[PDB]
């Protein structure tokens, strides 16, 4: 949602975004 | 070797809704597991699409989510909303909410209505959904010459009812200072085919309930602001 | 050669047909209407004397409001409305002079050249402060026939036209240089603009100005910060279609 | 890391004609569909190849868009047209309008000529295109020692004229301030080389419809803005 | 029309234009 | 997501001799062609290896193309050029001209005498280039003792005489403010080897042209602008 | 004359430089 | 350790960061 | 002698130096 950037992120996806995990 | 750099003329500038992310201060962090979780929806339209009460003139001009009905058919309709999903009438519904924060619609609307009265009170409605152009419908012989349906009451106590998307435009504006063609679309009428019908024991007036949301087929776009307002 | 004009069309010849000579005929495309019109084009001027921790309020000075209609088409404040609109003419601004500038806000270029009856395009909007003091504004873009929400500051000292989703800039400080400029995707619910005129109403009653069509713009810019700032329009992507006169010039 | 850079001289100006485009602050939002549209066109140029009326002057020193003729044959030219984009002569004309907002042209002109006098009504003109040098041609041993075609009446009503491209220079200025070898490029002129000719009750002026536009191999170029001026 | 750089967008297709769509 | 950048320190500098391009305002425009075009040269060297004219000094101090020789053999040098592309005597030279504009210069250089006296008219003149060190050369004994070549008049008209690059450097300063080993590389005499001889009925003064201009192997390098002056 | 850069012109070649064409 | 960037160092590995060694 | 950087110079290699050449 909102992400319209053709280059990936400068920043790493696990900086950039906070981190999903599953406790499961 | 340091790379020459045109600075654009809109340096330093903040927007709001620029596609883009910023800078993470503080990355490397788990967002607290939430696995076991349920009820996410993903879209908006969802909500709109559930069925919500519409607001009622009771006789002290109190607002209800019904109106009434009995032993006559009167020669005006029971009740008129204005298809604009910014009908007064529909201000409190989850559609109308949803709406407010998008600038244009498209697509069916569906009207519930549910009877409430006695198992025993029959009788029959002619819901009709009149295009603009000659204005609102005075009379059950014009309401009955643009689109309608004919509810009949009896075991299903609901009848759901669709306003076509008919428009000169593939959008539709939400809301309007003014009154345009491409912000109103014509009026939704209940008339009374045949009067409420019942024996003795039952009270004469019936309820029936009356709800909107969008249909099958509707959709929203470009997100805004609505006019603020003070809570109360 | 000889011909029927009365058909409709007649041939578009070359000097081969009449006489012994051949086509010189070059490569260029700098005709395209998409190249023609995708270039900056001064188009309005807002004005603004209220600072950016403020509420936004409607005001209007020397024929300069502090928001503005997206339309190349003339606008200005129409018998007294509330933000400016569409204008169906062009007056001067001074009552005197019978001389420009004129106090209805336009794409000169535009108007004065225009030969399609519709028109299709994304627009890119370059707002600039006419002068070199530090900048310090906030402007706020609202779609096409959205509310416009000219309401209270929901918290004090904040720029009530950055309290919205809508898309709105914050251009400020010693590091930056005095302009903002973005592009806005077409947001009409109309599927092409009328040009020039629109032979009807707006609303069912007919009661609106006739000449003027419904929603036919990109949108409206609301400012607010200290200044006076000029806007340019550029036309993206910019299709036409039916052509139709241009504006007539006075006869040398 | 970050990544060093050399902020050039020009930092912070805006290029109204920069090639480059800008931040999109409403993206992922779709332009109304318009797909059931007619009438698109893509190139100016086309706009100069649609043939429209020249301003003559009438006796009144009003214009209109035809010149007239009789039964006799003027020691001078009907009308003279200087071969300028410029000329006022076209000033109204589509051709005039979109060349207004380029530098230079090239390629044929055409100058259709309508006869709307009686079908009874006959005659020949003798249109010529004199390149210049020698100045304006004088008499019709001087016109048709240039560039000519004889334009007799009959079945067809319309003579479409090309004025060859005849230049210096690979291109020509669509103005000019004083003019100059690359902005003037001679004078088109028509001529009665038979007078009209016809029977009893019919009128003695005809009239004979004069239009421009750029022709086959006819282009222009260089986008600019037009001296502006004060509608009237 | 005034498309003159080598390399693509830095933004999306989707979002630096509007997406244009047919209903039909 | 943005890119972090360090702004050097010299951001907003204009660097006249970067070789690094700018934003284009009015691009995909045609260049008006010129394909008919002759004349086209891409080196500004062609223009070095041209012969061009030397300034020597009139009996009345004033510059002429040329110097005079008769029936006698001087005891000194009829002409002395430095070999300094700085030569007051070759200021006007398409060679020192374009010298002007660069720092150093490298290889030969040719020095073309044409002889304009009668046909009858015989001699021998020995052109020298005397290397510093030591001077210049005071009598023929010296001159002749360094690289010289002899040029004996009659059917052929003139002589190509080339000043061999020979230096303790690789290249040679243009210019200086005063003489150093590196800007100033000694002399060219032309003397009178025998006697200029013609028999009665012929002028005793002879005309030798002279020129000067690159050799085969000349080259300039560091585009500069050299010491301004004010047209007179 | 002056061409030292590694990386490509970042506008097209035909916007960065006139465009040279041959009538004949 | 807080090294979340996709792309690689501008500055060599030799510059950018201390060249560790071992004695033995 | 201090050339740390990855990616190779933005300027030619003949207009950031200067040009060695033996003149045997």
């Amino acid at each position: 949602g909102n992400e319209g950037v053709i280059i990936n992120n400068y920043y790493s996806n696990q900086y950039q975004n906070s981190i999903d995990l599953s406790a499961n | 070797s340091p790379f020459p750099v045109t600075v654009r003329e809109h340096a330093g500038t903040f927007f709001s809704t620029t596609p883009d992310t910023t800078v993470p201060v503080y990355g490397n962090t788990i967002s607290t597991p939430f696995d076991y979780m349920c009820g996410e929806f993903t879209d908006l339209l969802s909500l709109c699409k559930i069925p919500t009460f519409l607001g009622n003139l009771d006789s002290n001009k109190k607002r209800i989510p019904y109106f009434s009905a009995t032993n006559s058919t009167p020669a005006t309709p029971l009740v008129t909303y204005q298809v604009t999903l910014s009908c007064s009438c529909m201000a409190n519904s989850m559609l109308a909410a949803v709406a407010r924060n998008f600038n244009q619609y498209r697509g069916s609307l569906n009207y519930l209505f549910v009877f409430t009265g006695s198992a025993m009170t029959k009788g029959k409605f002619l819901i009709s959904y009149t295009p603009p152009g000659a204005g609102e419908p005075k009379t059950l012989d014009q309401a009955m010459q643009a689109t309608y349906a004919i509810w009949d009451l009896g075991l299903n106590s609901s009848y759901n009812f669709t306003v076509p998307f008919i428009s000169p435009t593939h959008y539709r504006q939400t809301s309007y200072n003014t009154p345009t063609i491409t912000s109103v679309d014509g009026w939704l009428t209940v008339w009374q085919l045949t009067p409420l019908t019942y024996p003795l024991g039952v009270p004469n007036d019936s309820h029936i309930l009356t709800l909107v949301s969008g249909g099958d087929d509707f959709t929203l776009r470009m997100p805004v602001t609505f006019t603020k307002y003070v809570p109360q | 050669g000889v011909d029927n004009a009365e058909k409709g069309k007649v041939s578009d010849d070359n000097a081969s047909t009449d006489f012994v000579a051949e086509p010189v005929k070059l490569p260029e495309n700098q005709t395209r209407v998409s190249f023609f019109y995708d270039r900056s084009t001064l188009s309005s001027v807002l004005q603004s004397t209220s600072d950016v921790s403020s509420k936004f309020t409607p005001s209007t000075a020397k024929n300069l409001q502090n928001s503005i209609l997206l339309t190349p088409l003339p606008s200005d404040i129409v018998n007294n409305s509330v933000l400016p609109e569409q204008e169906r003419w062009i007056s001067f601004a001074s009552p005197t002079t019978q001389k420009p500038p004129y106090k209805t806000k336009q794409d000169w270029n535009f108007i004065m050249f225009s030969p399609f009856t519709y028109y299709k395009c994304d627009l890119e909007v370059t707002l600039s402060k006419n002068d070199r003091e530090t900048i310090s504004s906030v402007v706020r873009y609202v779609p096409c026939g959205a509310p416009s929400d000219l309401s209270d500051q929901t918290m004090p000292q904040t720029p009530s036209l950055a309290d919205t989703r809508d898309p709105h800039m914050w251009v400020v400080g010693q590091g930056t240089t005095n302009q903002i400029s973005f592009v806005i995707p077409y947001t009409s619910p109309l599927s092409v603009l009328p040009s020039v005129w629109f032979n009807g109403f707006s609303n069912f009653d007919n009661s609106s100005r006739f000449g003027v069509a419904p929603n036919a713009d990109f949108g409206r810019l609301l400012l607010q910060g200290q200044g006076t700032f000029s806007v340019h329009y550029r036309y993206k992507k910019m299709r036409v279609f039916c052509p139709r006169p241009t504006v007539f010039i006075p006869w040398p």
